[PDB]
């Protein structure tokens, strides 16, 4: 109760659970720190640990919209990025069997935010958050498990709209074949070096990536034992 | 009654 | 063969006894020879003045019913000094160690002058044996107090080999001559010299009980008690001729113990008659001819093996009882006859005396069939059979033999009922000398004419019999008998034969103008049951009528009614541990489900052809691309769907069938796994279009597929058919399966060994899958009972939550185990005995070291061969050399289907699989502990639910059961399919999330199946929980974590349960109940 933050520097950030009658102040812990990093898509984002069941953006917009309000600070949370709570989208399967439409820890997420002084003035209301768990855990705040998309998440068992794929189908087909028909013709279009030099296409080849990772993937037997004067003296020599 | 048996994690009970 | 050899020898150094203990009993017997030798002779006695002496005495003879009275006694008794003699093996020195202990047998042989030439007439040479016997008892004892032995030997008599006729002097050694040690038994055999009575006269046509019917039993007791030194000099000369006699001698014991095979007496109930001297006077016989034309079969230069060999395949194939019988001369080359006696016969024309008299006609068709099947395994050079063949006890438990046992309660049980003594009479008494004899004989031939051709083998065991007396007493004493007769109640054991147990009309002799003989006893035999009747190919016979039922097989009915019209009204015929597990397979919501059989897969024709109607349909619709074909390959397409299909029940798991649709093959495929993907829904969004349009009464949805991890495009066509059935279809291309290898390549390195299996996935249920219907589907049909005990399998897994974690198919082919490998037993062909099989190899299943590989294969081509099966063991080894202790892998699976053996095994945890195993030995372990009864049933049936960390418990909103089609319901599929979802159990899916999110933390399971362990109205589930080693305790904080935590102190967190708990009852919504932690 009187820790506040990690000695790695990760600040603890408590949460109050629900009143469910099947659970009759049991709590719930984030740990968080600021995240660096010159990549600007992760620029401006808070690194968290130890996130609930399905915390989406929306999750993230309430929690910040309490502790602007209690702190009165400006904060707006732009994203969560890298929330993989089931380890999903951890590998690409469209990106390693082809380049075409995809030219790309765990439990955690990186929270980015609209701009610096949206981050560091919720990174100042984390920290004074944190000190109500020794002082005053009964104003803790109180974590809702419910939003649009967990409702949606519950309901497994709901049949697709086929007006919704029919649409998202044919969109991705026809992405899919012009950029098909483009690849096709840059290998067959005589692609010749700075220097004069004409590459080799084969028929039927459709993609330069291809042909670059076939390169990737990939006299003994005319030679007389009995030809020469010398060879036959080495015989004679093994012959005696 | 029932059938209980102690679980094992480490394979002891082979 | 070498390895065999080598196998041999270490069975035989193991087994063999240690010298010592033959020096000491060797020191004892001899002296209790001088004991003998002290004994003083006597005069002749009547049976008055015997019983005088007698009287005072805490010796009691043990006359042999019927005793001697005053009237038919006239001859008189005589004692006087035998000439004591060894016998046995231990006599040919080809005894053992046997934990249990033998037995050392040492023959008084009274002097001739004891008996008249006439005196093997109505028990008069068994009288004067019987008093003889008991006046060597008198002195015995009061020498064994005066050499100060008594202390630590105990006297009592027993019957010889279980023969009523012949009750011996047993002496052991409680606990310097003190052989408890020892663990020996020394048996005084008191037999008769040779040729003091004609054996002509003993011939087993001839009869010596005046009363005229035959008396095989008594010619053979009297006479084999005159032919013992005889055989013990027979057996030497070929002990010397051929070098392998001893080692091809003890090879046989085992091979008869293990079966549960002895030389004790069979007529009265008990399994045997063919024991080591059986055993070894074949060889004996084999080894001077046996054939037809009198050519030897054996050969003195053969090794033990080649001995042991020779005579499995003797016995295996000619035949002893009905037609032909097999002549030698012990003092002349065996010669095999083909008339036979219609009875196990062995005749030696030296000595006139058949050795297999003890033997029964139903026990030797045993023989035969277990000497058979060890051939098929003796000649097998793919697997190694040696542990099978002689180090595997199958007479352990009664049931995984048999495949139902029927207790009979008898009536009047401080004697019989006075219609059922009456029915023994006089003339039984000469034929059978004990009404133990006859009555297990009554029952073998009612039962066995009753069930016919529904049965391959029947035994009748008299439960609770004893052998062995006090001295005080004449005949053994049961606390039932009272004296009258010799066990409790009567147990019959069948093996069923499962092609026809459950025909409904015992067929019978065609009808015609004059009543015919075999019709005569037809009519009789079933009474009212018997009557005449017509069927549709015009052919009119006598036949009899029977009910199916859903809970016992149609043998229950028969039994019991064929028994008690015959043997007693009063008898009571009870097998409850039949019904118990027939109960607990789930009872479809069909018409007439109580009344159909286990054997009817009513159900399951009926769900294909509903596909077949929809299989005519796809076939003639126009695509851009034709059909190459549609496979089935579900569950209820290969007959192991847990409960049956039933129309319009849609809450049941199996309900929505999984088919393989396949098209021709094209070169315009996406070569992008995402559009692949999605080109393959824009073919099923046709086949849901054109469809609805031309076949309005079929109804369609489609729905994602997640089962094969990062393809996330799958999506997959619903129908419900209009017959109530519902059909998941799935598009398959040549261009997917190297898609999947691509991503291999081109994954880096650390990340190919999640890509392959996500290709392992993949072929299981794409590749695989198809294989896998074919071969099952075709190999369930001789294997009658495969379907039921796979479904009741699955049962048991659902109980105790561990369907979650095995994948369909393992379960399958753990379960087909005895069936395709039922060595050392047989097939199984009834519910129970297939079910305790499969929960017998789990126990003892070492699959750390021992692999598990089967022939899916009809009983005897697609079998393993050597090179394949040398290279599945090679890959056994290597998978074992990188994963020794089996965290990895446990469970190595293979066949033809899957060479690897990692196909339908991987993914499981390791608590888990240990599950399996500790639960399969518990169970065992009850079984052994407590006899199969109703208790013990429900006990293995039923969830602990303890061991768990914590215990969450759920209820749907409304019950299930109806709607899955189980009998304690919807008609119609709902107008908006929208409402499929309200009625169905998603906690299956709910676990299966929150397992992925807590695999580093937390193991979750719950049942599959909620509408069948769910209750009286099936909404009850549970879902149960497991914390790790690692985070059960404190741990330093880390990134890498990846766990839900509490800290304690700046660089320590702790387990979060109670979040986790709650995390829990969120996901659960109002089906969480309660906590229990």
């Amino acid at each position: 109760e009187d820790i506040s933050a990690m000695k790695n520097g990760f600040i603890v950030v408590p949460f109050k659970l629900p009143d469910h009658k099947a659970l009759p102040a049991s709590l719930h812990f984030m740990f968080a720190k600021r995240h660096q990093s010159s990549n600007s898509n992760e620029s401006d984002c808070l690194f968290l640990v130890n996130l609930p069941l399905l915390s989406n953006i929306e999750h993230m917009k309430k929690f910040v919209g309490q502790l602007c309000g209690k702190y009165d600070t400006v904060s707006h949370v732009e994203e969560l990025l890298y929330n993989d709570e089931f380890g999903l989208h951890e590998v690409d399967l469209s990106a390693l069997t082809s380049d075409l439409m995809s030219s790309t820890p765990r439990n955690t997420a990186l929270l980015k935010f609209v701009d610096a002084a949206s981050i560091n003035n919720c990174w100042n209301a984390l920290k004074k958050y944190s000190n109500l768990h020794a002082k005053h855990p009964n104003e803790l705040f109180e974590w809702t498990y419910t939003t649009p998309s967990f409702t949606t998440f519950v309901n497994f068992y709901k049949p697709l709209d086929i007006d919704y794929l029919k649409e998202d189908i044919h969109t991705h087909m026809a992405i899919f074949e012009q950029r098909e028909a483009q690849a096709q013709e840059d290998v067959q279009s005589s692609i010749v070096d700075e220097d004069g030099f004409t590459l080799v296409v084969g028929k039927n080849t459709k993609s330069l990536n291809s042909i670059r990772k076939k390169i990737l993937n990939k006299i003994d037997k005319k030679a007389k034992k009995d030809f020469y004067r010398f060879q036959v003296r080495e015989r004679k020599k093994q012959e005696i | 009654l029932s059938l209980s048996a102690g679980f094992d994690w480490t394979a002891s009970i082979l | 063969s070498n390895i065999f050899k080598l196998q041999i020898d270490e069975l035989l150094e193991q087994v063999k006894l240690k010298q010592k203990h033959v020096l000491k009993v060797e020191k004892f017997l001899h002296k209790l020879y001088d004991i003998l030798q002290e004994i003083p002779d006597w005069e002749e006695k009547s049976l008055a003045e015997v019983d005088s002496f007698f009287k005072n005495k805490i010796v009691s003879v043990p006359f042999v019913d019927p005793k001697p009275i005053p009237q038919n006694t006239n001859y008189k008794f005589n004692y006087k000094k035998p000439d004591i003699s060894l016998i046995g093996s231990f006599a040919l020195k080809a005894g053992i160690y046997q934990p249990n202990g033998s037995s050392i047998d040492t023959l008084l042989t009274m002097p001739k002058e004891l008996f008249e030439k006439k005196d093997f007439l109505n028990f008069r040479c068994l009288h004067k044996r019987s008093v003889y016997l008991a006046y060597l008892t008198h002195h015995l004892l009061i020498l064994l107090k005066k050499d100060k032995l008594d202390s630590f030997l105990q006297l009592e008599y027993s019957y010889f080999d279980n023969d009523p006729l012949l009750p011996i002097l047993r002496i052991s050694c409680s606990k310097d001559y003190n052989f408890y040690k020892t663990r020996f038994s020394i048996n005084l055999l008191i037999g008769f010299p040779y040729k003091v009575f004609e054996p002509k006269k003993l011939l087993p046509n001839r009869n010596c009980i005046r009363i005229l019917p035959a008396t095989p039993l008594y010619n053979f007791s009297v006479l084999s008690s005159s032919t013992h030194e005889n055989y013990l000099k027979y057996l030497y000369k070929t002990k010397k001729q051929t070098e392998s006699f001893v080692e091809a001698t003890v090879l046989g014991r085992l091979w008869l113990q293990q079966r549960g095979f002895s030389s004790n007496m069979s007529h009265s109930g008990s399994l045997g008659g063919f024991g080591t001297f059986e055993f070894t006077i074949l060889m004996a016989a084999l080894l001077n001819g046996g054939g037809i034309n009198s050519n030897k079969i054996l050969l003195h230069g053969f090794s033990s093996y080649q001995l042991f060999k020779g005579v499995i395949k003797y016995l295996a194939t000619m035949d002893l009882c009905h037609d032909g019988h097999l002549q030698f001369h012990s003092n002349p080359a065996s010669k095999y006859i083909d008339e036979g006696f219609q009875t196990p016969t062995l005749f030696d024309k030296s000595t006139k005396v058949n050795i297999l008299t003890k033997m029964t006609v139903s026990s030797y068709q045993i023989l035969k069939e277990y000497a058979g099947e060890t051939l098929r395994m003796l000649n097998n050079v793919v697997q190694d059979q040696f542990s099978n063949i002689f180090l595997t006890n199958i007479s352990r438990f009664d049931n995984l033999k048999y495949d139902l046992c029927y207790d009979v309660q008898l009536p009047l049980g401080n004697n019989l009922e006075t219609s059922l003594a009456a029915t023994f009479g006089s003339m039984e008494r000469v034929k059978f000398i004990t009404l133990e004899n006859f009555l297990a004989h009554k029952i073998t031939n009612v039962a066995r004419y009753a069930l016919g051709d529904r049965i391959k083998y029947i035994q009748i065991e008299m439960v609770g019999q004893k052998s062995d007396f006090p001295i005080t007493k004449r005949k053994v004493y049961s606390n039932t008998g009272g004296n009258h007769f010799n066990f409790d109640f009567v147990r019959v054991k069948l093996i069923v034969n499962p092609s026809e147990c459950d025909k409904l009309v015992t067929k019978g002799p065609a009808h015609s103008e004059t009543m015919s003989t075999e019709a005569a006893v037809f009519k009789n035999f079933w009474g009212i049951k018997s009557s005449l009747r017509r069927f549709k190919d015009g052919s009119i016979t006598h036949c009899c009528v029977w009910s199916t039922s859903s809970s016992e097989p149609i043998i229950s009915s028969i039994v019991n009614f064929a028994l008690q019209k015959h043997v007693s009204k009063k008898a009571q015929i009870s097998n409850e541990t039949i019904k118990k597990f027939h109960n607990f397979l789930p009872l479809p919501n069909l018409p007439s489900s109580a009344k159909t059989s286990v054997l009817n897969l009513s159900s399951f024709f009926n769900l294909k052809k509903s596909f077949d109607d929809l299989y005519k349909i796809i076939f003639q619709m126009k695509l851009p691309l034709s059909v190459k074909s549609i496979l089935p390959v579900g569950s209820a397409f290969r007959y192991t769907s847990l409960c049956q299909p039933v129309p319009f029940a849609y809450s049941d798991p199996d309900f929505f069938q999984d088919v393989i649709l396949e098209f021709e093959t094209s070169p315009k495929w996406p070569d992008e796994i995402t559009s692949l993907e999605k080109a393959k829904t824009a073919f099923l969004l046709k086949i849901q279009e054109e469809l609805s349009a031309n076949s309005s009464t079929y109804r369609s949805f489609f729905s994602r597929d997640e089962s094969i991890p990062y393809n996330l495009e799958i999506v997959t066509l619903n129908i419900l058919t209009p017959e109530g059935y519902g059909f998941k279809f799935r598009v398959l291309t040549e261009r997917d399966e190297i898609l999947y290898l691509r991503a291999i390549a081109n994954a880096r390195n650390e990340l190919k060994p999640e890509l392959e299996a996500t290709f392992l996935k993949f072929t299981a249920k794409y590749l695989a899958s198809v294989r896998h219907t074919r071969t099952l589907e075709n190999i369930s049909h001789s294997y009658q009972f495969y379907s039921p005990v796979v479904r009741l399998f699955k049962r048991w897994l659902d109980t105790h939550l561990l369907l979650g974690h095995i994948t369909d198919e393992l379960a399958e082919l753990i379960a087909i185990k005895p069936f395709v490998d039922p060595a050392p037993y047989f097939i199984p062909g009834s519910l129970e005995n297939g079910f305790l099989k499969v929960l017998k190899f789990i126990s003892q299943w070492n699959w750390k070291d021992d692999p598990l590989i089967l022939d899916l294969v009809k009983p005897e081509s697609e079998r393993l061969t050597l090179a394949q099966y040398k290279g599945i063991q090679m890959n056994f080894t290597n998978l074992r050399n990188s994963d020794p202790n089996g965290t990895h892998l446990q469970f190595f699976v293979a066949s033809k289907n899957d060479p690897s053996g990692i196909l339908y095994s991987s993914g499981i945890p390791l608590p888990i699989a240990t599950r399996l195993t500790a639960l399969a030995k518990v169970a065992v372990n009850l079984l052994q502990t407590h006899g199969l009864n109703q208790q013990t049933i429900n006990l293995l049936f039923t969830p602990g639910l303890k061991d768990y960390d914590f215990v969450v418990d759920l209820r749907t909103p409304i019950g299930l059961k109806s709607s899955c089609g189980i009998l304690s319901a919807p008609s119609n599929f709902p107008e908006n399919l929208n409402d499929l979802s309200e009625k169905m159990d998603p906690t299956y899916q709910l676990v299966k999330y929150l397992n992925l999110k807590y695999k580093n933390s937390l193991i979750l399971s719950s049942r599959k199946y909620i509408g069948v362990n769910g209750g009286e109205k099936g909404d009850k589930n549970v879902i149960t929980g497991l914390i790790k080693p690692l985070f059960k305790g404190a741990h330093k904080f880390r990134v890498n974590l990846d766990c839900n935590v509490k800290p304690v102190d700046d660089e320590n967190v702790i387990l979060n349960k109670e979040a986790i708990f709650h995390e829990i009852a969120a996901f659960g919504n109002d089906m969480v109940i309660n906590f229990e932690t």
